[PDB]
DNA sequence: GGTAATATTTCC
DNA sequence: GGAAATATTACC
């Protein structure tokens, strides 16, 4: 899980999950 | 598209909507051997298994 | 912390 | 291709 959510600290195993998780910060 | 009959929700195949049919029947096939919950998906028994360790 | 459920991806 | 596995999410 190297991606790393720099609002909420998460970790996500790609990056498409994390852009998909980054928009419940908005 | 593959519909419940029971509540509206469509799933992306025919096991999908298998695996969300439990939800409704009670259906929990996999039974962790090391204390004995029952579980709808095997993913989750598994990921149940590593709370024994 | 660990379920319950399902979306996404992986795998024959 | 769709079953199966995996990743994630919603809950509390
Ligand atoms: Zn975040
Ligand atoms: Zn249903
Ligand atoms: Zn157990």
């Amino acid at each position: 899980k190297p991606f790393v959510c720099n609002i909420c600290g998460r970790a996500f195993t790609t990056k498409g999950n994390l852009k998909v998780h980054y928009m419940t910060h908005g | 598209q593959h519909g419940c009959t029971r509540c509206g929700k469509n799933f992306s195949s025919a096991s999908a909507l298998q695996i969300h049919e439990r939800t409704h029947t009670g259906e929990k096939p996999f039974v962790c051997n090391i204390c004995g919950r029952a579980f709808t998906t095997k993913g989750n028994l598994k990921v149940h298994y590593m709370t024994h360790g």
